[PDB]
């Protein structure tokens, strides 16, 4: 459950004894999400991988860069 | 003045709050000031605020779930359950007593 | 779609006279009922008949290298290539 | 933090299935560790599981199989893993210090942050308190003085050489020790492990069921010991619960919890070195509670130098005992440990003048003369602790004159 604010209200305390469209539209097992939810949720997975504390371009050297020049040690 | 405007604000929360657009689905008989020259106009006006204190202390209340927040502010703040406030500073005794 | 379409242009035009035609509650009951609907269809292809969960496993399975036999029989074989 | 618990011999086993029994009654844990249907924290006296069973820390000791297997039989959720089977017992003890040595560090290395150890065992006990007075010696040596020792020590109703002997290294290497007598338990109850069970489970109720305050055996037992030497504690409890006639207020409770005849050792005069009350109930009214600790500062007579604070704790009753009315349990720091001590060296003294049982120990000439300084470093121990006892007594202990 994606749980938010707007979730944690109860709206039952209103009678609310009808239910819409119909009992015909099925319950899912997974969050309803809209097409560019969908692009952005994909794009965030990508790029927290990408952009990990490790992975990140940031003795003014990135870590990036060292991890590069063992596997050159290594190479040789 | 206050009655008024304390009305109106209440109104507008529960609207905003629970995304009704009008009050439609109450289905509730409602009565219109007449006139300003009226005799009831406080009468009127004292039964709208509690039409609205009631609408909006019933939202936080049995919708809102506002008595178990009150629990969960006086855990968190005073420290009616101890148990793990003492966990965080037995955990970091070194660092909280550095200047 | 077409379906869809029929079922609420028997609503916009046959129970009403379109969107002129209709008080605020309801239209705005209308779009949030066209709104669900819509958004479970969509749910029951994208995560349905596609399968998005299976793929995009099966794309953290190979780009991020997690099926290590297939990479190694890849480079053994390719050694000389 | 959490806590370890070491039974040991048969008394301390019997007494470690009453004291299980309530803990897992209190915590509706059922007999095969499965859950009852949280703001309770059984995980300070119990392993949970990725499976939801819970298990108690606590691990058994015992010369024979019969108490091992009645407890193990009665609690199925013991582990067994954890179940293990005087001179000569303390002899027997040296040898099995390594594999003890390692089943302690497997309880240590399966919590997450220890806090201290509690140990049930009997003085009087023959074999076990001699493995019991070993086991101190080899916990203490290993882990230092940073995690500190509970012993709830049942006292003795050739018996004098075992209890001079087992509390040569009870005031050495214990931190605080509570002491139980069964003439005053069964004084009481005019079947006794109940009571002992009782009271145990009752001291760690702030820890088990949180609150404002005392979230931590540091603060209980710091509030009672002022000096390491001073470090027997006295225990009273109020029986009269459950009855028609009550206490009616929580305030009559804090007034009779200070009678003579409810203390859990033999007591004439005595002074208190500290105090600290349990009230546990679902509800505590404050204005009882403040009007009680007013007229029992007054009552009680303190030492000169001590602060003379009584503090009262407002323990929470157990959602899973239904509505039972109020109950409590009184633990106190008396100079009247010098009476019991002062019988035991009596008897001691009288014993070992008339050489009647020492052939059971004195094997030979290196033998007598082992046990000979063995004895005398013991009953040196005993009486520097009761000339410190009665030292507290007088105004002039803090005075360098």
């Amino acid at each position: 459950n994606k749980n938010d604010q707007d979730l944690l209200l109860n709206k039952s305390f209103m009678n609310l004894s009808e239910i819409d469209p119909n009992n015909d539209l099925p319950k899912f097992n997974v969050n309803l999400l809209t097409i560019d939810e969908l692009v952005e949720l994909h794009g965030t997975y990508i790029d927290s991988i990408i952009n990990s504390s490790l992975l990140n371009e940031k003795t003014n050297i990135s870590y990036i860069d060292q991890i590069f020049n063992i596997l050159q040690t290594i190479f040789n | 003045q206050s009655k008024i405007l304390n009305t109106g604000k209440y109104l507008n929360i529960f609207k905003r709050c629970t995304g009704l657009h009008n009050f439609e689905s109450l289905k509730e008989k409602l009565t219109t000031i007449t006139s300003l020259a009226a005799p009831d106009l406080e009468l009127k006006i004292d039964e709208f605020y509690h039409r609205a204190n009631k609408m909006l202390m019933k939202l936080l209340f049995d919708g809102y779930n506002f008595p178990s927040v009150v629990n969960i502010f006086q855990r968190l703040f005073l420290f009616a359950d101890s148990f793990q406030i003492d966990n965080f500073i037995d955990s970091t005794f070194s660092e909280l007593k550095r200047g | 779609v077409n379906q869809y379409n029929v079922k609420y242009s028997a609503i916009l035009f046959n129970n009403h006279q379109g969107l002129a035609s209709m008080t605020t509650n309801e239209m705005i009951k209308l779009i949030d009922s066209q709104y669900n609907e819509i958004l479970t269809f969509l749910t029951q292809i994208i995560q349905g008949n596609n399968k998005l969960f299976t793929h995009v496993y099966n794309f953290k399975r190979f780009y991020f290298m997690e099926t290590n036999d297939f990479i190694d029989a890849i480079m053994v074989k390719g050694k000389d290539v | 933090g959490e806590t370890i618990t070491l039974q040991v011999g048969q008394c301390g086993n019997q007494v470690g299935l009453q004291y299980w029994q309530q803990l897992a009654t209190e915590h509706g844990i059922q007999s095969d560790g499965s859950s009852t249907p949280r703001n309770d924290h059984p995980e300070l006296f119990f392993t949970l599981s990725d499976s939801n069973t819970y298990t108690p820390r606590s691990i058994l000791i015992d010369m024979e199989p019969s108490v091992i297997a009645k407890s193990t039989s009665a609690l199925p959720m013991f582990n067994p893993r954890n179940v293990h089977l005087w001179i000569n017992g303390y002899k027997y003890g040296t040898e099995e210090e390594e594999t003890l040595l390692n089943l302690i560090d497997r309880e240590v290395d399966k919590c997450d942050n220890l806090s201290n150890f509690q140990l049930f065992h009997s003085v009087a006990g023959g074999t076990g308190s001699g493995v019991g007075s070993k086991m101190l010696e080899v916990i203490s040596d290993r882990y230092g003085h940073k995690k500190l020792l509970n012993t709830f020590s049942i006292f003795p109703s050739v018996q004098p050489y075992n209890t001079i002997l087992t509390l040569k290294r009870l005031i050495d290497y214990s931190d605080a020790t509570f002491v139980f007598h069964n003439d005053s338990l069964n004084r009481i109850e005019n079947g006794a492990n109940k009571l002992i069970a009782l009271v145990s489970a009752s001291v760690s109720n702030p820890l088990r069921f949180p609150g404002y305050m005392y979230s931590s055996m540091e603060s209980i037992v710091s509030n009672l010991i002022p000096t390491p030497d001073l470090k027997f504690l006295t225990s009273s409890i109020a029986p009269f619960s459950t009855q028609k006639h009550n206490y009616l207020n929580e305030y009559d409770m804090l007034l009779e919890l200070s009678n003579d005849r409810y203390k859990t050792n033999r007591v004439g005069d005595t002074s208190y070195i500290s105090m600290l009350n349990y009230l546990i109930g679902d509800n505590l009214d404050q204005r009882e509670i403040r009007k009680g600790i007013l007229k029992s500062q007054q009552r009680i007579s303190f030492v000169p130098w001590v602060a003379r604070s009584v503090l009262v704790v407002h323990g929470k009753k157990s959602p899973y005992l239904k509505n039972t009315n109020l109950e409590g349990i009184q633990v106190t720091n008396n100079t009247s440990m010098i009476d019991v001590f002062t019988k035991i060296l009596k008897q001691f003294d009288l014993l070992i003048k008339r050489k009647a049982y020492l052939n059971r120990y004195y094997s030979s000439v290196e033998e007598e003369n082992e046990v000979m300084e063995m004895f005398n470093e013991s009953r040196e121990s005993v009486k520097s602790i009761i000339d410190e006892y009665k030292a507290c007594k007088e105004i002039t202990y803090l005075d360098d004159d």
